[PDB]
């Protein structure tokens, strides 16, 4: 399978240049198909930025962005890149790389330029003038106890998004609920991740939330104890 | 300045057949363009659904059920995405797209499809008092987690000793979970001294006609 993966800084300051890369695995870059960049502001719809053709390396960009955008390629590394200059908060979005179908599928179709058949998972880029801030991770200790007990971690006052939370290094998935963050008037995010376990489990099992805040290069492993 | 118009929201009952329209602006003609369709579910990237130019020129896509198909309405100058026998998993955002020679790839604003038969579900509420760690930092954050409710609309209020709190409250918008129900969270951010100064705090979640209130008490 031709798997794509977007990478790049999660935070870019205004007027600076956003720079992303799409690594392609399982397939060659060269071929009669387009490699494309599409973005989606949070909750906002889809917006096409531009593309580069696989075998011709030619480029096509959104007319309202032509002055600001550069889509380039690295055949030695098998990855393409996106550069968007003079960004503002209007450029905050999840950014996706995509690949069109093979020529065989487009028999007399117009290049499948707007055919986005395989997608990357997407990376969030926040354009903001505020500084990065790692989280403070506080235990949410379970509570008379009911037959099920909820324990969790509060991931408090971080910037920017996103934060992921696993439990017991991924060993624990059933009953895990990580909630979308709140954003405070202060500009800082907070979120909570709870796992719901049977009462019995509190005397036998240890519980560790694993908090990953990639923008601050911080990971925290916090044991949720009972007191 | 060509643009694609999609209805922002559409609701239909299960088993119904629905028509999602992607209307092209007056300057361009729908007969001249292949309409592409993309589907996006919460928490995941969009996927190619199908493209329809005419009965001779179209493509269905790996894994796309035959109930989804493409069509056009020349009189309304619109591309159509048709869904027969609507299922609950068909709930998603749907995007259309064309290539214009001078305007490049044009996306429609996207249609948010709702299926109407789903039953009401009451919210389950968990309230956490602040941690001893946070208290040692002179702060206290109360965390109110609200899951498994439907419809997605709730109201959250806070009380101190049973009386309304007037500040320090932030509440997330409802998001949809993996079980098609809705989730939200509300935070009451205080100082440790404010936490100490009342005998009880409570988080009151109002869903439909009723409220479930959880309470914590310092020490």
């Amino acid at each position: 399978q031709v798997q794509l993966q977007e990478s790049g800084p999660g935070l870019v300051k205004p007027s600076e240049t956003l720079s992303l890369t799409c690594d392609v695995s399982g397939g060659s870059f060269s071929g009669d198909f387009y490699w494309s960049w599409i973005r989606q502001p949070p909750g906002k719809g889809l917006d096409w930025i531009g593309n580069i053709h696989g075998s011709s390396a030619g480029t096509k960009y959104k007319p309202s962005l032509k002055s600001r955008v550069t889509i380039s390629k690295d055949t030695s590394k098998n990855q393409f890149s996106l550069k968007l200059s003079s960004v503002t908060a209007a450029d905050t979005a999840v950014y996706y790389c995509t690949r069109g179908p093979l020529s065989r599928i487009v028999a007399g179709f117009g290049r499948g330029i707007n055919w986005f058949d395989v997608w990357g998972p997407g990376v969030l880029v926040t354009v903001s003038s505020a500084s990065t801030k790692g989280p403070s991770v506080f235990p949410l200790a379970p509570s008379t106890s009911e037959s099920t007990a909820a324990l969790g971690c509060l991931v408090k006052d971080y910037f920017p998004e996103p934060v992921t939370v696993s439990w017991n290094s991924g060993s624990l998935t059933s009953g895990v609920h990580t909630f979308p963050a709140v954003l405070q008037s202060s500009g800082l995010y907070s979120l909570s991740s709870v796992v719901t376990v049977p009462s019995s489990s509190l005397g036998t099992q240890t519980y560790v939330c694993n908090v990953n805040h990639k923008p601050s290069n911080t990971k925290v492993d916090k044991r949720v104890e009972i007191k | 300045q060509p643009v694609l118009t999609q209805p922002t929201s559409l609701s239909a009952s299960p088993g119904a057949s629905v028509r999602l329209s992607c209307t092209l602006s007056s300057g361009i003609n729908v007969g001249s363009y292949s309409i592409f369709w993309y589907q996006q579910k919460p928490g995941s990237p969009p996927r190619y659904l199908l493209f329809y130019f005419s009965d001779s020129s179209k493509h269905q896509g790996s894994g796309v059920p035959s109930r989804f198909s493409g069509s056009k309405d020349t009189s309304a100058n619109a591309g159509l995405l048709l869904i027969s026998g609507l299922q609950s998993e068909d709930e998603a955002d749907y995007y259309c797209a064309i290539w214009h020679s001078s305007a490049s790839v044009l996306f429609g604003g996207g249609t948010r499809l709702t299926v109407l038969g789903q039953p009401k579900a009451a919210p389950s509420v968990t309230l956490f008092p602040p941690s001893s760690e946070e208290l040692q930092a002179n702060k206290a954050t109360l965390v109110c987690l609200i899951s498994d409710f439907y419809p997605g609309a709730v109201e959250v209020a806070w009380k101190a000793d049973g009386s309304a709190v007037n500040a320090g409250v932030e509440t997330t918008k409802p998001s949809k979970q993996s079980n098609n129900k809705y989730a939200a969270s509300s935070y009451l951010s205080l100082t440790s001294d404010q936490w100490k100064s009342h005998k009880s705090y409570s988080c009151q979640v109002t869903h439909e006609g009723s409220t479930v209130e959880k309470t914590v008490a310092p020490a």
